[PDB]
RNA sequence: AAACUUUCAACAACGGAUCUCUUGGUUCUCGCAUCGAUGAAGAACGCAGCGAAAUGCGAUACGUAAUGUGAAUUGCAGAAUUCCGUGAAUCAUCGAAUCUUUGAACGCACAUUGCGCCCCUUGGUAUUCCAGGGGGCAUGCCUGUUUGAGCGUCAUUU
RNA sequence: GGCGAGAGACCGAUAGCGAACAAGUACAGUGAUGGAAAGAUGAAAAGAACUUUGAAAAGAGAGUGAAAAAGUACGUGAAAUU
RNA sequence: GUGGAGGCUCGUAGCGGUUCUGACGUGCAAAUCGAUCGUCGAAUUUGGGUAUAGGGGCGAAAGACUAAUCGAACCAUCUAGU
RNA sequence: UCUAGUGCAGAUCUUGGUGGUAGUAGCAAAUAUUCAAAUGAGAACUUUGAAGACUGAAGUGGGGAAAGGUUCCACGUCAACAGCAGUUGGACGUGGGUUAGUCGAUCCUAAGAGAUGGGGAAGCUCCGUUUCAAAGGCCUGAUUUUAUGCAGGCCACCAUCGAAAGGGAAUCCGGUUAAGAUUCCGGAACCUGGAUAUGGAUUCUUCACGGUAACGUAACUGAAUGUGGAGACGUCGGCGCGAGCCCUGGGAGGAGUUAUCUUUUCUUCUUAACAGCUUAUCACCCCGGAAUUGGUUUAUCCGGAGAUGGGGUCUUAUGGCUGGAAGAGGCCAGCACCUUUGCUGGCUCCGGUGCGCUUGUGACGGCCCGUGAAAAUCCACAGGAAGGAAUAGUUUUCAUGCCAGGUCGUACUGAUAACCGCAGCAGGUCUCCAAGGUGAACAGCCUCUAGUUGAUAGAAUAAUGUAGAUAAGGGAAGUCGGCAAAAUAGAUCCGUAACUUCGGGAUAAGGAUUGGCUCUAAGGGUCGGGUACGAUCAACUUAGAACUGGUACGGACAAGGGGAAUCUGACU
RNA sequence: UUAGUGACGCGCAUGAAUGGAUUAACGAGAUUCCCACUGUCCCUAUCUACUAUCUAGCGAAACCACAGCCAAGGGAACGGGC
RNA sequence: GUAAGCGUUGGAUUGUUCACCCACUAAUAGGGAACGUGAGCUGGGUUUAGACCGUCGUGAGACAGGUUAGUUUUACCCUAC
């Protein structure tokens, strides 16, 4: 039942001083400082976690590769697939409806 | 417990050293020396602090230039050098 | 005698507002050209709670007409507004809730909020929860609009002045008791330092004019003139009448 | 403390170099009026105030 | 009767008065006018063959150079060619220099011996990156130079 | 005040400048500020070789010195007190 | 039955400081010691940083606190105040 | 003769010194010391050994922040200090000692402080911090008198300071010293910045393919500008999962006990940072089309806005296998030597459980007139300026390879002796780790690892004291007053008044039981069934019955006195 | 029973947000009574530890005109001195 | 009358002295000693500071007007014993 120490000079239990006990090849315990955990990236539209993206801290998001941070789709690691689908549909449909508004005003103004 | 235990609670320096006077009078939260007036341009003095003046005035130091000033006035502020009579 | 609390309150080292969690100042869009000649569409993206404020706010987003840019504004939300909601601001805009029409563009009996008394102040009167302004009538010649303000008062402002249509959200807030000094404590914890309140009549006479005596009592009267000075003004300033309200205000 | 500043450490080193006794040849010299050190400083008794 | 207490004296003690001294102080008089951006006053840290301080001094560090005297310094050690001599010496004088980090303090800062930009040059196979060395970048104002701005304004164009 | 000179019916180390000395020092205080005490061996260290008792410090002798009734607790060496 | 609220409650640490008008009272201590007590998930406790300076601040208000100092701090000077 | 700082018993006089009191008060909290040896002149206290005890993991333990400054370690050493002692010491003297790309500062900004421009002020200086200001630098290059102008283009925040507990790029094991180490040695990694070559990839369809899709990949162009995310976040509750600890079974080793008993008691059986292959609740996709409504949580929410179901994609917290890595480390045995001293061998395995403890985390719920920082920094996306292949190009977010990584701090205590309280003061001063048993419990009691055995001692045992206890019979007559002490006390069962804001009162009141031993009963998990069961496994809880005892049993510790009424303030 | 509680009320001098009246719950608030309990008491005794005590070592302070037996007298009307 | 030899109470209420009742008793007499006795106690009252009520005062504040909470130091000296 060995008892251990913060392995540094900060003696308070803050978020940047999380420890984890670990058993070393000496048979003994030591405290092992653990970095804070990453929070998954979110879709800017719905505010939901998106998938196929690695979960990291934001300079490890530099050292990692394009494969981990992105998907093969338009609006890849930024927006959800379903939100993409939604805005695609919305684009197509209201463009068509703007065409329809245009031709309605056209025929009306031409008649009168 | 306004006395002894509070003196026990007493451990954080209000004042630290100053780079113009070296006296441990530099209030950190104001950024001023209580003796020289740092970081002001002038030096802090008062004609009621006569002792203070006398303590911090000219001649309590090396006068690295000013002694030689009077020597040089005696010799008339001369340039050049000697001639090996 | 000392300087008293109401006088210390104006230097305000501790009495300043606690202005950390506040999402920004809830001002209207600026009155540039599109508003005063046509209309313009933005979108309510998210409603949120402002600290110290019982009325929510609505992060609206517009587009810049002069640049590829997305100037986001902060509006005080009216009752009925929701996310994803198109907000139309301007002169030829349509009269539905959340829009920023002017008062010469609205008719009588219309219900508005977050109004300007001078165009270009970007938000004034009727900013709090549950409150609204009522339009009364017009004088388009000498373009002036009469309005009823929640006090019960009548004011006359430029019909070119703006205002959101509808009533501010968060209504019915003070219909509920707190029951608890702690609820009050947290409320003021986020607003400012005006809580708790001691009574001068329980103070000493160095500390307050009403203070002192071998009983808690005022002595002189608690109705003070407006021609009094700092340190004399503790009670009812310039009070025209007094006591319980026995009938109509007769305003 | 441990986490200290260089000025502090500088003054401390100077203090440590001051905190030792007289030389006895100085006690031996001519016209000498010094018997002992009187600027002597011990951590238990008096603090530096730095 | 001793012991003890008290008193007086002798000698010894505690203690540091008295006396006698004196590189100090004070007051009066006379004479001279000399700090600093060419970086002061002051502060910090550091320097000696062997020093903590005082006094002196600044990585050329109890001092260098130059001048004059003329053979010491001294607690110890050492040094001697330095003694009929371009030459001892904690010497005197002092006109050339060095003048750490700071400070009116002046690249921006400062509870950090923190962070930059430019020029020259060297190395690392480098206009860009790194390091080293040398030199530099404060503000206000004056005169002047250059580059300017403004239908403020003039002329002259076709 | 600063620099340099001379003088006194002045004080003579509890006096006279706070400071005759390593004094604006040690020291105190968060800090502004406060702020001491402390002079004298002998002409010259000749500052006590050597012996002995003692664990040693020191003592007793010896010896230096004109004088240890001058031994760095040092000129003389009052009183209180012993 | 489930669930697990509450400026709920018992009661540790913790914060406090009722009573013994106990000990001590030329002390361990210029406010302590012991028991007994209050409260203990909140108007909680608290470190660091920060703002507020003397007729001024701060005060859930006792004229309380503002460096063992408060019905107006401390330092120096006016001041050898009368 | 002159001149004064000219004569002291006093001034709660000033300064210094000295006494009687007086060898006196007193050196008494913190459970506690003893025997021998050695040293030394000398030992109640120093050192060692043996014994007896304590703190008893919310500790007298191990490490730190503030502060302190060299106290750290060693050698010598005792004149003064350690209110006795002293051969010892945080003392005296002389020395030695703190090694960083990865830990922090440095960077960021918070509350806030504070120049500039400007404005006030006799003026020291005040206001204000984007302000009524002409407030600047970022990229491609173009030339090849040539360095950097000119060609353009871009943008308009518009100082700086402010946290060694907030945010934040990156390091671990073993070993090593008198004293240092996430720093040094060995080994094994990672990050930033800057260079650069090869491989790999891609292209004659010029800037990749597969997948219905969720999405996958060793890579697989993309400027200006713009959008979005991370950084970035409360508190409590219970549930799940994980790590470490605890408990435990077998087995391989050593030690202990052994009149008797004990397949027994104790102990070692460990595996880091990083990398690879895999692994999740949530979530998402496809097929499909639900009522006789169904799925499902401890907690009741979800579903034609497409449930259940079948199949599948992801996040890698987290675990597992491998590498790192057994070569280390640990436990043992054997053979050697003044000695530097080793040398050689083996083992280092496989499991189980749980409302357990601590902690981290996930998905939910609850609370709010409370909805619980910012900035730096990083990434992605939209967009399409621009630039490029074929006898050869393009790429350096894939792999490998090269160089460098500064400055300052780093010892030690962190407190009944290193901080502050005049001091070696029973005071005060922020925090992390936290074994076994009892027991509801980091309560109290006992014990292991770790650490202390310090506080002036000896002999007697008068009064008086202080602290602690008991006392017949009575039972508040005492006293201002039931002050103080006493009784009560945990748990299970029963029973529970008035009044009431209907929530409480209420542990109301008031009663019974409680040990040990031997038994019984009930309450669970995993597996098995053509298209009713049975086998195995393992826990603590509740109820009951006999037997028994000098009627004892919450046996020590721990642990409420209650009720009827009034004045008063609503409460916390 | 000068207490307490309920009642009465020409109330020195009650009284309405100077808030009045009441009030469940709460209270280290103040007060009275009852049950239990007891060394509070009748009425005191005994035990324990550390002290005091004696000793070794260490070793202060307050205070001090001089000091220290009484009665009465007178006296500044209460003396250790006369 | 001689006589101070000997004794002269327990309690309810009140801070009480004083008083007023219950009861026993042989009796329940009065007084002094710095209105005995605080380095002997206690601290209930009055009589600091907090606070409440009433009356008075414009007010601060007042009241032999009431109520509540509120630090009781030292002997080791001479004498006496």
């Amino acid at each position: 039942a060995q008892r251990v120490t913060f392995r540094r000079r900060n003696p308070y239990n803050t978020r940047s001083n999380k420890i984890k006990v670990v058993k070393t090849p000496g048979g003994i315990l030591r405290a092992q400082h653990v970095k804070k955990l990453a929070t998954r990236p979110k879709c800017g539209d719905c505010g939901s976690a998106l998938q196929g993206i690695s979960t990291l801290r934001p300079r490890q998001y530099a050292t990692v590769s394009k494969t981990h941070k992105t998907v093969s789709r338009a609006y890849g690691g930024s927006r959800c697939a379903n939100c993409v689908k939604e805005r695609i549909i919305r684009a197509f449909l209201i463009e068509e409806q703007k065409i329809v508004k245009k031709v309605v005003k056209e025929q009306t103004e031409a008649a009168k | 417990g306004k006395g002894t235990p509070s003196f026990g609670k007493r451990h954080n320096k209000s004042h630290t050293l100053c780079n113009r006077c070296g006296r441990r009078s530099f209030h950190v939260q104001k950024k001023t020396c209580s003796s020289c007036g740092y970081p002001a341009a002038k030096t802090r003095s008062y004609n009621w602090g006569a002792k203070a003046k006398r303590r911090h005035t000219t001649g309590t130091g090396r006068m690295r230039y000013l002694k030689h000033v009077s020597r040089r006035f005696k010799n008339g502020f001369q340039t050049g050098s000697a001639s090996k009579a | 005698g000392r300087v008293i609390r109401n006088q210390r309150k104006g230097a305000g080292s501790i009495f300043t507002s606690h202005t950390r969690l506040r999402q920004g100042a809830a001002k209207l869009r600026t009155l540039d050209y599109a508003e005063r000649h046509g209309y313009i569409r933005g979108i309510v993206k998210q409603i949120v709670h402002d600290s110290g404020r019982g009325a929510p706010l609505a992060k609206v987003v517009f587009r810049d007409p002069y640049k590829y840019r997305l100037r986001e504004e902060i509006f005080i939300a009216n009752e009925g507004v929701h996310t994803g909601q198109f907000i139309y601001a301007g002169k030829k805009a349509s009269l539905n809730v959340g829009n920023v029409l002017p008062l010469g563009s609205v008719p009588e009996g219309t219900i508005v909020s977050n109004v300007e008394e001078k165009p270009g102040d970007r938000g004034a009167l009727a900013r709090a929860s549950g409150n609204y302004v009522i339009i009364i009538g017009h004088n388009p010649d000498e373009n002036k609009t009469r309005v009823r303000l929640p006090s019960g008062a009548k004011k006359v402002i430029s019909s070119d002045a703006r205002g959101v249509i509808g009533v501010i959200a968060g209504g019915g807030r003070v219909d509920k008791p707190l029951l608890k000094a702690g609820r009050a404590f947290h409320k003021y914890r986020l607003k400012r330092n005006s809580w708790p309140k001691t009574r001068g009549v329980a103070m000493n006479p160095v500390d307050h004019p009403h203070g002192g005596g071998n009983h808690q009592h005022i002595g002189k009267a608690s109705t003070i003139s407006r021609g009094a000075v700092s340190g004399q003004k503790a009670g009812l300033i310039a009070a025209r009448r007094t006591g319980l309200l026995r009938g109509s205000q007769k305003t | 403390a441990a986490q200290k500043s260089f000025r502090i450490k500088q003054k401390m080193a100077k203090a440590k170099k001051q905190n030792r006794p007289l030389p006895q040849w100085i006690r031996l010299r001519t016209n000498n009026t010094i018997r002992y050190n009187a600027k002597r400083r011990n951590w238990r008794r008096t603090k530096m105030n730095i």
